[PDB]
């Protein structure tokens, strides 16, 4: 099947933004640490998050 | 004392499961099948009924010459 690849990574692509915004990375953030997340989050993400889930 | 959570405003969406729209299912279908087929078939033999007048036609302009 052809399409649900493309229908899901198409959407997919707002996701990866997320990561972007807080870590500061593509993928592969380093990010937890063995004492917690490294730093905080900006000023957003409660209405970008709410909109897309 | 610049942090996230909002004081209000929420859903939320569902987790819900839901599109059975029917559909005109369960005798309807198989009905209008054959009421569409029956339709084809008497538009038939008003057609190939009539042709087969217009090729005695056809045979008649050939008999009545060749002597």
């Amino acid at each position: 099947a052809m399409t649900p690849f493309f229908w899901m990574f198409e959407e997919r692509e707002k996701m990866f933004e997320f990561y972007e915004r807080v870590s500061g990375a593509r993928m592969h953030a380093a990010y937890v640490r063995p004492g917690g997340v490294h730093q905080d989050l900006p000023l957003g993400l409660m209405d970008d998050i709410y909109e897309f889930s | 004392k610049q942090d996230m959570p909002p004081v209000g405003g929420y859903g939320p969406i569902d987790y819900k499961r839901n599109l059975p729209r029917r559909g005109l299912s369960g005798y309807s279908m198989f009905a209008v099948g054959i009421g569409a087929l029956l339709f084809g078939y008497w538009s038939m033999m008003k057609w190939n009924r009539e042709r087969r007048r217009l090729q005695i036609e056809d045979f008649e302009a050939r008999i009545a010459l060749m002597p």
